[PDB]
């Protein structure tokens, strides 16, 4: 609703998972 | 989720496993948005080839769960449907155009650290992220072979242009497809099971994770295909808006 | 409510009887926005000079409510507040400058046609209504002299240059106030109970009714003030978005 | 949040109160 997508686990306790940042590797415009 | 690997505890908070009532077996996926909106595919619960007529009564479905066998006890949440709602327009004749559904939930539904909604993307995160080159991330429980926890695979979004020559189907602009190409030696794909469940992709902006799509035909076991969320986002708000007391 | 009428039934279901724990006493009036989210005056809740330090604990409010003596079974709902919230920037201490209040409740609530909430005003809506010569409804149950059930008076709002002349507080904008001129024989205002509850307004336009303001200081036992809501909106979006969990 | 501001037993019963023809008396601009 207004807190979404931010994972209590997580973006709340600033961790990050074994492969999310694989995903932020193919972004990032030029 | 074929070639896929194990999700450590609640790395994907807004899955739910769409679980049919009598007998007791999983069904696809679905996607926890608001605290009683679940995001799910219709052939999930509407497609006459399969003889699936499938009613608000007879489907509850479990939010939070990491393993498929066994039971989380006070971790995990049972849940039943007060509403289904297919998409109006929704082809299931030719080549599942608008493959989407909305299910209210009978209560309520408490957040937890293994139980959380996904946001819904906006302007600015539906034309920034989806693209050439880039991934997002479909999770699932269907086949490898049976997974006793649930599955984490990444994939990348594959241009307009290759998706439509590859294969056989008539592509709306109402989806995208995902999937490598046997080019690299990465395979990867859901797997059938995986239908309803949510492609999400993590914005580099506000770090909030996004559906952009819902695993509509998957195959795995080619390109999966999925429902373009984004593009049928002003249906959702039309039908929560109406609905939803 | 002074020189008021009886409310037929259902003709302000968002009103909400703020009804302290030990003893049985009804307190002010609180109005009902969201499924968990009542809308009321601070210094309901915090006041300094009559000992008014009121906590989540301490008080239940009851929503869907005709009669102040008695108790309507399956119509009426008990219901408990799992947090309060005060304005940050709220000046007891002069002229009640934002005197405003949230208050989560514990479970959600389900809506019935005795039940329901009010719209908070967005632009058009809050600088086309309020004005010189229009009016709005205050719907209270304090004194006359006490009355069975819930009571009704519509007031209408005056003139900026107005108030400030005829009372002795320096009037914020953050607040509007609203009685009837000696001049006319219309006597008519919020008397002292009353205090946040909702000022409400239909709408030409959409034909939906909308909290303008909350009674701040009814008086009536002059013009009665009221919190100038809309001019506070900012503050009730960061606290809903942030928590109601 | 959405359907709010229309009480069941009147703007969704096609029905008017006592008194709230009274307040639409004192708007309209000119
Ligand atoms: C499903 O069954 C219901 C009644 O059992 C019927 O009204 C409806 O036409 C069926 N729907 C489809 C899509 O076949
Ligand atoms: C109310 O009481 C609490 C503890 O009992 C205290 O922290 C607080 O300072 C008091 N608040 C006011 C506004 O007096
Ligand atoms: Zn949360
Ligand atoms: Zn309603």
């Amino acid at each position: 609703e207004a807190d979404c997508g931010l994972r209590p686990l997580f973006e709340k306790k600033s961790l990050e998972d074994k492969t999310e940042r694989e995903l932020l590797e193919s972004y990032i415009d030029g | 989720i074929v070639e896929g690997s194990d999700a450590e505890i609640g790395m994907s908070p807004w899955q739910v496993m769409l679980f049919r009532k009598s007998p007791q077996e999983l069904l696809c996926g679905a996607s926890l948005i608001s605290d009683r909106w679940v995001l799910t595919a219709a052939h999930c619960l509407l497609y006459p080839p399969w003889d699936k007529n499938f009613t608000e009564n007879d489907l509850l479905v479990r939010i939070g769960k990491h393993s498929r066998t066994r039971y989380e006890r006070n971790i995990e949440k049972i849940s039943m449907l007060e509403k289904i709602y297919i998409h109006p327009r929704y082809n299931w004749r030719e080549n599942l155009d608008r493959d989407i559904a909305l299910m209210k939930l009978k209560k309520p539904v408490a957040f937890s650290d293994y139980i959380h909604p996904v946001c819904l993307p906006d302007r600015e995160t539906a034309a920034s992220l989806l693209q050439a080159g880039y991934k997002g991330r479909v999770t699932g429980w269907g086949n490898l072979g049976q997974p006793s926890v649930l599955q984490v695979v990444n994939l990348p979004i594959v241009e307009r242009p290759v998706c439509k020559d590859s294969t056989r189907i008539r592509i709306t602009d109402n989806m995208f497809c995902a999937g490598y190409k046997p080019d690299e030696g990465k395979r990867g794909d859901a797997c059938e099971g995986d239908s309803g469940g949510p492609f999400v992709m993590k914005s580099p902006f506000n770090n909030r994770w996004y559906q952009m799509g819902i695993v509509s035909a998957g195959e795995g076991c080619k390109y999966g295909f999925y429902t373009h969320v984004f593009r049928l986002k002003k249906w959702i708000q039309k039908v929560i808006d109406q609905f939803g007391e």
